[PDB]
């Protein structure tokens, strides 16, 4: 990271960014990977396994 | 720094403070430790072939042979 | 800088060997009669009084009259 | 003064010039002397149930599916 | 000791709170009725004597 | 100077104590007093047994040892009654 | 084999501590994690054999106490409830061990860490293994002792000192009530083993003679249980130690504090399953208590302004919602919520101490402002692990918390109602200072000073590996655990959990959800995410500074000195002993009152009257 | 036919040859004194391997004769319970030798003579079934303790210090002669079989029993009369000292157990709450006591009262597993309390200060000294896996089963016990480390290093499998609980 006058700050290494990215992604599609498979179990509507 | 030698020619101290002697020679064993050493083996040796020789007479496997042979009445 | 023992100052030595002897103080004051007839003498009744009384409850329960003690 | 005192479990930095070679040799004790434990067990573990499934541990145990009645303890 | 004055205070709201669960009776409140199980309440398989 | 076995002192009876009276014959007081312990540990040991009994019958049975050990919980309920010295319900030996 | 699982790290423990000077700062950290790490494979393996192969592993080492009918042993009960916690225990203690190396690279005394870290594994891999209460309770003191040490790494440290003195006096009269315990339940059966009480442990219907009245038997038994799981879990009664307890290392509070000990007074109730629920009159309370505690602590976590002393009352909350779920006979959420609580705030303590040591030393929300984009990793790490602590919809920690808050709902019980209540408050509270966590940090204007900054160093890789495998846990750990543990009759406890027909309430706690009710603790966490972004992002002139005259400041005094707890149990309870342990029974006991008959009593009677006899 | 009286003339042979010793030869003086120890220890361990834990009746007996008519002799003998008082009592004395080994050339020749007299003296104690015998030696024991406190007490003010541990002595020594006299004269002799199976008068119970009680409750610390032993037990040598709290204060708690129980059926019952009420109180103000100290040698002291009246509960509560515990926490305590005082004491022989204000932040130095002290304080520190826990455990089981309001006292006890054993440590070694007073120190060498090995050991051992010491005495507990009564 480029200096200032008093925040020098070190840009976060290669794999400390793509990483978190690649690894936080797969959470945000989780949640509505089970928000549309398993979704509709807890809503109120449309009760699974034969309903 | 998994790769490095340390920089530690000895472990620092010295074993019970005692400064080891000019190589060579031996550590000169002081008068107290050759009875309290033997005697000690002799404690070890006689509380181990002694304590598993000894037969195990009591009043807990005497009673449990015994319960061993009268539950079994019943009859 | 070669002595092995203690300094002893002066001001931990008091402190030290007065407590070691308190009956001079602890010979005749009011705090002194209410502390010991509330903690040695009433203490030991009451705790006294609740053991023979789970005794005496332990009896009944089993049905065998009290023993005196 | 640290280098005076013994420090049995180590001093605060200690660091042996052959610590790779003292790792060595523990490491390879700790397995040494893991046997025994391993092998003392084998005649202990007694399991009266019998899984579903074959599991990984027949070869070294028997005591499995022997233990069935209960009136000869 | 002024904070014993409000330790009575914190401890109040919790057993005041909780007596406030006792003047709703949620008990009555169930929308169903007690759980039976076959063979007197499962007696063989709970105790009693086969 | 003893045989390999396990020691059998004597299980009958000591024939010189009399309830009547305990204090009469001090020779055979002790002989009582030991013959006491005795027979007492046969009956603590035997609950011991049934406790494993017990112990191995849930371990087996599974869910169903609320149905399949009841003969056994019974007869170890009752052995606590008056076994050894731990309860102020003494057996009447 | 299995022995191998337990008597590894203690193996490890002891040639590292001993040997401490022939392996330098890292061989003892290569040897000890290699051990601990080989014992967790071990677990697994165990877990693969029993919990899907169910078939439960039985052993007896040795007689201990071979007294009469009174048989205790060495055997230990490798069971489908035990080898679930043998995994809990043992990854997060890897993970640990793992995540320690590079925190102690720094500080000096390393082997001892590693050395003590392997004697807690060790003991609580004996704990939880363990069939005997007697032998259980070596690991139940076991654990205590390894927490004093741990908490007492740093003997220079003043406020560590008396923090681990406090806190071992606090837990002895916590597990004063299990101690008592064991020989409750032994003057009863004649016995102290499990296997032998849980077979008949309805029978006994009679009544006791306790100090002063004659009460129920069974009940006083599992209350004296829950009062000696009091102090391994703090709830209501004793819980001093664990919010002062974060004034040693790190990497151990991430193992003592959120993950393993938090599991112990739980596990207590959990293994002992077929004793509280003959006790009906003990579970309520249980419940009280339980709810009481989850409410303190949340409400306790929001104004302190520490990374570590908020978190450990989130943790105290999940102690109480915990506790809860062990009082209602649905021990099924609470043995899910604790693998859960192990994974997701063991990751949000990893996160924690890597944003701590990472910025020069600092622990603070007043001071430290926002830095997230510095660094992305860890910052993702711990967005992922309080999004599990809130629960968010379809997440590892919704599974648990929406499930026990039905439970909580379900059961009409004069305890069920109001600790339901209690729960849907705390959950308010819970989720306000887990987003104020969030934002006073990472997301606000940087408060910190200029040398910290340029002084920046991510985390280093062998204490992010950890951290990535808690996060995969804590994101599928859940899904995959929903259905084949709670799912309506599974078959796969068999002996370990036993739940009683009367009080079995699961299928009507889904298929008779209002969902008015089911779906509303995530209305009070968005609720709580609205105001606590409005008061510390942009509405703060006001509503963050309250200057007023009266009962406000004192208001804030109030919850920062949490109930003054520390204050007035320390003045009326300890200040009293200490000063009536000199003032009487040095005044008016021994010394001064019967000291008339030593020195100066009699010496001085016998100068007299023996002076007047010659003449 | 290693018999009992071998074991009573070996120490007799040590003093003897000591006697006529010239004082220059002090590397002959050590030598001899310390090998006839260790004989006198290995001919007690000897003693385990053919004990024959079979019988309700006693072991090897030396009957000589002490009267014309053979009225009362000397009847020695050992039965399930005194077998490990007496080999506890060998193990000691040899610590005490070693432990004071590097200065003996100050203190001479006399030094062992007493040493070797009380050990030899507390030998025939434990091992004397002749019930006024049992006496003669129960205060010979005077002497060599007051010669050991007097002439070798480490300030001035032993004077005061031995006078308190004397008359109190003394007192109860005499109370208890006369209830000796009363039986000799009603029963006609003192043989204990014998005496064992006579019938007494309720009203003779009471009042016999109150005179044994008399000086046995001065042995063991009661709430009366407990002032003695911190005053006289601090202001006494090291190796003098630690056998004041290991074998000096175990003989009225034992002679509760081989002359008051037994002996008194129908009294003990009736006097049992007096009992519970005294020690479970004494249990509480001890220990409060404790945590206002300053002198690191009263706080173990008191700790010591403390487990003494913790046993005795646990003693008169009538069970075969409260006996049994009660014995096994004797045992535990000799060697804890008696490693405690060493490991005070070695600090004491350096610094001489006596004081935890001076005392702190001996951790980062003499690291030994520190995880041997941790293990010591662990250990009196009542946790589970060391001897003590299976010591007091037992104690409250006995208790509990019978009555449930003494179980909760005691358990204060040990609950208290965390609060001045573990600040004394905190306080001691992992304070702030201070070079004002504690300018230059050094650490264990190889003498106490390997004092507390023996310690060590047999402490794991007792703790991790106390099955032995129940196995070699479950016959004398069954026999002494079950006495007088036939059901
Ligand atoms: C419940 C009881 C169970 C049995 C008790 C043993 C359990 C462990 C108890 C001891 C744990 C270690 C505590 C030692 C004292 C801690 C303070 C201390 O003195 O540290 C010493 C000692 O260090 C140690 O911790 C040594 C630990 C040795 C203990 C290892 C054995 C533990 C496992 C045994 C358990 C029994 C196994 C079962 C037996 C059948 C030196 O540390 P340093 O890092 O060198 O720092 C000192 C500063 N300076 C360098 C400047 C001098
Ligand atoms: C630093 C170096 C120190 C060196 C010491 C050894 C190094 C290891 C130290 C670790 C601690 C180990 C301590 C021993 C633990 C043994 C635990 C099991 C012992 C046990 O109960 O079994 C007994 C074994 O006999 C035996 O053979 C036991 C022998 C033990 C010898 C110990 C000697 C200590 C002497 C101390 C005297 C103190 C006196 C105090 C009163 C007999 O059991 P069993 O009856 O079932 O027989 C079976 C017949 N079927």
């Amino acid at each position: 990271g480029i200096t200032y006058k008093g925040v020098t700050v070190h840009t976060p290494k290669t794999w400390h960014t793509v990483t978190g990215k690649g690894l936080c992604a797969v959470m945000w599609f989780w949640i509505l990977y089970r928000a549309k498979q398993d979704g509709p179990v807890v809503m109120g509507w449309r009760h699974p396994w034969d309903g | 720094r998994w790769a490095t030698p340390g920089h530690e020619e000895r472990p620092k101290g010295y074993f019970m403070n005692r400064t080891p002697p000019a190589p060579g020679q031996s550590r000169k064993w002081e008068d107290w430790e050759l009875p309290c050493y033997i005697t000690s083996f002799l404690t070890i040796v006689i509380l181990g072939v002694g304590l598993n020789a000894k037969p195990d007479l009591s009043i807990e496997t005497w009673a449990h042979q015994k319960a061993l042979e009268r539950l079994e009445m019943e009859k | 800088g070669g002595g092995m023992e203690t300094n002893k100052n002066k001001f931990i030595e008091d402190w030290g060997s007065a407590r070691e002897n308190l009956e001079h103080n602890f010979r005749w004051t009011r705090r002194n009669f209410a502390l010991i007839g509330i903690f040695g003498i009433a203490l030991p009744i009451i705790v006294y009084k609740g053991i023979v009384k789970d005794f005496h409850m332990q009896d009944e329960d089993a049905g065998r009259p009290h023993r005196k003690f | 003064f640290r280098a005076k005192v013994w420090s049995m479990t180590g001093g605060p930095n200690c660091r042996p010039k052959h610590w790779r070679r003292n790792t060595a040799i523990a490491m390879f004790g700790v397995f040494l002397v893991c046997i025994p434990i391993a092998k003392l067990s084998a005649k202990l573990e007694q399991r009266p149930h019998m899984p579903v499934r074959p599991i990984p541990s027949q070869i070294w145990c028997k005591n499995f599916g022997t233990k069935d009645d209960y009136e000869k303890e | 000791y002024e904070a014993l004055a409000w330790l009575s205070g914190g401890l109040g709201f919790f057993v005041g709170l909780g007596l406030l669960a006792v003047l709703n009776d949620k008990a009555s409140k169930v929308p169903f009725t007690p759980r039976v199980y076959p063979y007197d309440n499962l007696r063989v398989e709970l105790g009693g004597e086969p | 100077g003893r045989k390999k076995g396990l020691p059998e002192f004597e299980e009958s009876a000591p024939d010189g104590f009399d309830p009547e009276n305990p204090y009469k014959d001090p020779v055979a007081m002790v002989e009582m007093r030991e013959h006491i312990v005795r027979e007492k540990w046969i009956q603590i040991e035997k609950a011991k047994i049934l406790r494993e009994k017990v112990k191995w019958c849930y371990r087996v049975e599974g869910v169903n040892h609320y149905q399949k050990c009841r003969h056994l919980v019974q007869q170890y309920l009752d052995s606590t009654r008056g076994v050894g010295w731990g309860k102020d319900h003494r057996p009447i030996s | 084999m299995y022995l191998l699982i337990v008597f590894l790290p203690l193996l490890g423990s002891s040639v590292a501590g001993f040997f401490g000077r022939f392996l330098g700062s890292e061989g003892s950290a290569i040897m000890t994690t290699t051990c601990v790490s080989f014992s967790s494979i071990l677990s697994l393996i165990a877990f693969y054999e029993v919990a899907l192969g169910a078939s439960a592993c039985y052993l007896r080492i040795a007689p201990w106490i071979s007294s009469e009918m009174f048989d205790a042993s060495w055997g230990f009960l490798f069971d489908s409830l035990t080898v679930v916690m043998l995994i809990v225990v043992t990854f997060i203690s890897s993970l640990v061990h793992l995540y320690s190396i590079s925190y102690m690279s720094e500080d000096p005394h390393s082997p001892r860490f590693m050395c003590y870290l392997s004697i807690f594994t060790f003991f609580m891999l004996m704990l939880v293994t363990g069939d005997n209460f007697l032998q259980l309770f070596l690991g139940w003191e076991g654990v205590g002792l390894a927490s004093y040490l741990l908490i007492h790494f740093w003997f220079t440290r003043l406020q560590a000192d008396k923090a681990a003195i406090k806190a071992m006096l606090v837990n002895r009269v916590g597990d004063f009530g299990l101690a008592l315990g064991i020989l409750g339940c032994f003057t009863l059966f004649q016995t102290v083993d499990f296997s032998t009480i849980f077979a008949c442990a309805s029978v006994p219907r009679n009544s006791w003679i306790f100090c002063n009245m004659r009460l129920n038997a069974i009940s006083l038994i599992c209350i004296l249980l829950f009062i000696g799981a009091v102090g391994k879990s703090a709830q209501i009664g004793l819980h001093t130690w664990l919010p002062d307890a974060m004034e040693g290392p790190t990497p151990v509070s991430a193992l003592i504090h959120a993950a393993t000990m938090v599991t112990a007074g739980v596990f207590m109730i959990a293994r002992c399953s077929p004793l509280f629920e003959y006790s009906p009159t003990a579970l309520i309370v249980i419940t009280f208590a339980g709810a009481m505690t989850s409410f303190l602590a949340a409400t306790t976590g929001i104004l302190q302004n520490d990374l570590k002393r908020v978190i450990a009352y989130s943790t105290c909350s999940q102690l109480g919602y915990m506790i809860f779920a062990c009082g209602i006979s649905n021990y099924s959420v609470s043995v899910f919520h604790l693998m859960n609580h192990a994974f997701f705030k063991a990751l949000l303590f990893l996160s924690a101490g890597s944003v701590i040591h990472a910025m020069s030393d600092e622990q603070d929300m007043r001071k430290m402002g926002g830095l997230a984009s510095s660094f992305p990793l860890t910052y993702a790490m711990m967005l992922i692990g309080s999004l599990s602590l809130i629960g968010f919809p379809f997440l590892t920690g919704f599974y648990s918390k929406d499930v026990i808050l039905e439970l909580a709902y379900t059961k009409y019980t004069i305890s069920g109602n109001f600790a339901f209540w209690l729960g849907s408050v705390s959950v308010l509270f819970t989720s306000y200072y887990s987003f104020r966590l969030l934002f006073l940090t990472f997301l606000v204007p940087t408060n910190s000073f200029g040398r910290d900054i340029s002084r920046c160093h991510d985390a280093p890789i062998p204490m992010a590996i950890p951290l990535i495998l808690l996060a995969l846990g804590s994101l599928f750990v859940g899904y995959l655990a929903k259905d084949m543990m709670i799912g309506l009759g599974t078959n796969f406890w068999a002996n370990s959990l036993l739940v009683l027909p009367k009080n079995e309430i699961l299928a009507e706690s889904e298929f008779a959800a209002p969902t008015i009710i089911k779906l509303i603790p995530i209305l009070f966490s968005t609720l709580g995410a609205f105001v606590a972004y409005n008061v510390n992002l942009v509405a703060d002139q006001f509503q963050r500074a309250f200057q007023t005259s009266t009962f406000c400041n004192r208001l804030y005094s109030f919850f920062n000195k949490r109930w003054f707890f520390d204050q007035v149990l320390n003045d009326f309870l300890v200040r009293s002993f200490l000063r009536f342990g000199y003032e009487v029974s040095f005044e008016a006991l021994d010394k001064g009152a019967i000291e008339i008959l030593g020195p100066y009593g009699i010496s001085y009677t016998f100068r007299r009257l023996a002076e007047r006899i010659s003449q | 036919y290693f018999n009992l009286s071998g074991l009573i003339l070996c120490p007799v042979l040590g003093s003897i040859i000591l006697l006529f010793i010239p004082n220059s030869r002090i590397r002959l003086i050590r030598l001899i004194g310390l090998c006839a120890s260790l004989i006198t220890f290995l001919y007690s361990l000897v003693l385990w391997i053919q004990f024959d834990s079979s019988t309700a009746k006693f072991q090897f007996v030396e009957s000589l004769r002490w009267l014309p008519y053979e009225n009362i002799n000397f009847y020695l003998g050992i039965d399930g319970i005194s077998l490990f008082f007496v080999i506890l009592t060998t193990f000691l004395i040899p610590i005490c030798i070693l432990v004071g080994w590097s200065g003996m050339r100050s203190y001479g020749k006399e030094y062992i003579i007493a040493f070797l007299i009380c050990e030899f003296l507390m030998i025939a104690v434990f091992c004397m079934l002749d019930l006024l015998l049992f006496y003669v030696f129960f205060e010979s024991v005077l002497i060599p303790m007051f010669i050991i406190i007097g002439v070798w007490g480490s300030r001035q003010r032993k004077i005061k210090a031995a006078y308190q541990f004397f008359l109190y002595t003394l007192l109860g020594s005499l109370f208890m002669l006369l209830a000796i006299l009363l039986i000799l004269f009603q029963t006609g002799t003192t043989d204990l079989q014998i005496l064992l199976t006579t019938e007494f008068s309720e009203r003779r119970q009471i009042f016999l029993w109150i005179a044994f009680f008399a000086s046995f409750a001065v042995k063991v610390p009661m709430v009366p009369v407990h002032i003695w032993l911190p005053e006289a037990h601090v202001e006494a040598p090291t190796a003098g000292s630690v056998i004041l709290a290991g074998i000096l204060l175990k003989f009225g708690t034992y002679g509760f157990l081989r002359f008051s129980i037994p002996m008194f059926p129908e009294a003990t019952l009736c006097f049992t709450p007096f009992i519970y009420t005294l020690s479970a109180i004494a249990i509480i103000y001890t220990s409060l006591t404790t945590l206002r100290q300053i002198d690191l040698k009263k706080i173990i002291a008191y700790s010591s009262v403390a487990h003494m009246n913790l046993v005795t509960i646990g003693m008169f509560s009538l069970n075969i597993q409260g006996i049994g515990g009660s014995i096994l926490l004797m045992l535990s305590h000799g060697l804890v309390s008696s490693a405690l005082f060493l490991c005070v004491g070695v600090l004491y022989d350096r610094h001489k200060t006596r004081l935890v204000r001076y005392y702190g932040g001996l951790v980062s130095t003499m690291p030994n000294f520190s995880t041997i002290f941790f293990f010591f304080t662990l250990a009196n520190m009542s946790l589970p896996g060391t001897s003590s826990f299976i010591g007091e455990f037992l104690i409250l089981v006995g208790a509990f089963q019978r009555n449930s309001l003494v179980a909760t006292l005691a358990a204060l006890g040990m609950i208290l016990g965390a609060a001045y054993s573990l600040w004394l440590y905190n306080r001691v070694v992992s304070g702030n480390l201070k070079p004002d007073f504690l300018h230059k120190f050094s650490d264990l060498n190889g003498r106490e290093v390997f004092i507390f090995i023996p310690f060590l050991v047999g402490l794991v051992w007792m703790g991790v499998y106390p099955k032995v010491f129940l196995d070699c005495m479950h016959t004398s507990v069954s026999n002494l609980v079950q006495h007088g009564k036939f059901h």
